[PDB]
């Protein structure tokens, strides 16, 4: 929710509005550069979604499945959410074993200020003071999943034994126009 | 003819009067063949083993060993199994003070993470364009001047807390 | 680079820095952006139309999975016994076009090769 | 190397941060500048290397 | 710690930039207690023995130990039964060239009689007001500056006709 109070940020994309045309001697909104990011960021995603879906493996993200049916993803390039993401998170799930077991990435937005990392405050003067806050930031870590619908399939498993695979980068519209 | 003692004593006035110039490098990030007592320096090379970067000097001066009572109250410095006393320019040959005390700090994220096994410090170093920074990566040097006195030397580390440190004591001649 | 907004406070203050990344030609580097290869005195291989690496990496498995390893053209041999060699025979493999495991080859020119004579008893 | 003293910028792919939230009444900063460009060319180049290679002519 | 090479080097190439303030002196025109056999050059002596006078040095530079094929073709030194090339304080390092070499000719009647037995070389000397030459009796001399090297021999005799000749070749550090 970005449209907030602290942001503001008046994005949409109904208006089909592409650039930020800023003007000399007038104020420099904040919701402006948010706004500026925030339209390269959706037709970033837009042709990504043009190619790739929501899952897709590019390389790297091998599985391991243990005795104990502990499940274990090392790191790689995925498409999840409008970017290509390199997944290191070294995350594990145990896996009931039994019937269709679809393993997922879920992405979790949080917010990060200078509060919580210190890093954010002002690198010149480097000590905390009235001027030294400014801009929040959005991280997005990535998580695995055992059977969340609304996560990213990676991998399918029916009775732990592996069931669909690709040799090589997953790009859903291209395999659409290969069949 | 001979070298003598005071002809030390101005040669060691001259490095020291090149303090501006003067930075600690560090190097050799990976291990030798064994790790308790490692080689004596080729001192016929100008620059260290694998080189991780550039810090400039934080203390150049004269220095000289201490004397009981009346230098233990004075300028007082511990190194190399020694009391030592600093020693100003105008006094090194009233003193005798033939001897130059080089030193650096590096502190939070400021230079490559790790352990590191070479240490040195070079005179004449220049930074490329616009770089001001008292830290320098290889790729910010632009000239690394002359490489003055190095070692090899038993590892520390450095992580986000934890103060790294180098210095020497040193001089012209090992022993006449 | 210097502020020309007129009739402001600032007019001609220095500003932001510009980042320029400009291209030129490097030889046998192994990093380097390879734009031909040349073999002989010829060129090598052919590249008719647009480049993209992981779209025939896609096509390097459905290639041989459809139909194989296949011949489209030219790629016949020619002895031609140059004098390269006393203790070698020379043969010429023709100008040609293929599909091999996965992956197009397509040369605009012969490729010349030799074989050593034989002379065990 | 931009996280340097002329510039400072922060920008760095292992914290998955992409997106810079500006806030009113603040002294702006110029490493949010740098690093709010960055991030939204390093998700382009990931973009890139997916599909093309460092040696491709289009 | 330790010395390096590279440093000798910076040294000798500071004392050759001084080359305008260096005079050759000589010394000890009384016998030794036994003239076959002088004894050590004391480090710490700031002026020779019974000093006979001061004369410029003709010359001063970097040298090094001659060795073919590479000086075949350069500027020949013969010395103290050895054989060495000059070298230009701009390539120093490359040449590794951490010797200095000092020498002057005291001519006919230009200095003082008789026998000598010391010989050195100074720096930073300054004669008095209105005197310009280059020979200098200790009377003529205002300020005798620093004694760099010195060293003692077996006599030698001067006669109003003849000439002595007197130089050395020198490195910051004497033995390892």
């Amino acid at each position: 929710n970005f449209k907030g109070s602290p942001y503001l940020d008046r994005f949409d994309p109904s208006k089909d509005r592409t650039k930020v045309l800023f003007n000399p001697d007038r104020p420099l909104q904040q919701a402006e550069l948010n706004e500026m990011q925030s339209i390269d960021q959706y037709y970033l995603k837009n042709l990504g979604d043009a190619i790739f879906k929501d899952g897709d493996k590019q390389s790297g993200l091998g599985f391991t499945l243990s005795e104990d049916n502990v499940l274990t993803v090392n790191p790689g390039y995925v498409y999840i959410n409008g970017k290509i993401r390199y997944y290191d998170n070294d995350d594990s799930v145990k896996i009931t074993g039994v019937g269709k077991e679809t393993i997922g990435i879920k992405l979790t937005e949080r917010i990060v200020t200078p509060d919580e990392d210190a890093s954010l405050l002002d690198q010149t003067s480097g000590v905390p003071s009235y001027f030294s806050k400014g801009a929040d930031r959005l991280e997005e870590k990535m998580s695995l999943t055992v059977n969340d619908p609304t996560s990213a399939t990676i991998y399918t498993f029916m009775d732990g034994d592996l069931y669909i695979q690709s040799t090589n980068a997953e790009m859903d519209k291209i395999n659409k126009v290969l069949a | 003819a001979i070298a003598t003692y005071n002809s030390h004593v101005e040669l060691a006035k001259y490095l020291v009067s090149k303090a501006d110039s003067v930075y600690l490098t560090i190097g050799k990030s990976t291990p030798w063949s064994n790790e308790t007592n490692p080689p004596q320096p080729d001192e016929n090379a100008t620059v260290l083993q694998e080189v991780i970067g550039y810090k400039k000097a934080t203390k150049v001066t004269l220095v000289r060993p201490s004397k009981s009572p009346e230098d233990d109250n004075k300028n007082l410095i511990s190194y190399g199994n020694k009391s030592w006393v600093e020693v100003t320019p105008e006094n090194a040959k009233a003193e005798g003070a033939k001897w130059v005390y080089l030193e650096s700090s590096i502190v939070g994220d400021e230079l490559p993470l790790g352990t590191y096994r070479q240490v040195g410090f070079v005179m004449d170093l220049v930074a490329k364009s616009g770089i001001s920074k008292f830290n320098l990566v290889p790729s910010e040097v632009e000239s690394t001047g002359t490489l003055l006195f190095f070692d090899n030397k038993q590892f520390q580390n450095r992580s986000e807390q934890t103060t790294a440190k180098e210095r020497f004591i040193v001089e012209v001649d090992p022993n006449s | 680079l210097l502020d020309q907004t007129s009739g402001v406070p600032s007019y001609f203050s220095k500003g932001a820095d510009r980042l320029e990344e400009k291209m030129s030609l490097t030889v046998n580097d192994p990093t380097s952006a390879t734009i031909y290869t040349f073999m002989d005195g010829d060129l090598y291989i052919q590249s008719t139309n647009a480049e993209m690496d992981k779209i025939n990496k896609v096509l390097a498995e459905r290639t041989y999975d459809e139909s194989g390893s296949y011949k489209v053209n030219g790629f016949e041999l020619f002895s031609e016994g140059n004098a390269e060699d006393d203790d070698h025979v020379s043969v010429v493999v023709d100008a040609g076009k293929a599909y091999v495991k996965g992956f197009k080859v397509d040369k605009p020119v012969s490729t010349r090769i030799s074989v050593p004579k034989s002379y065990d008893l």
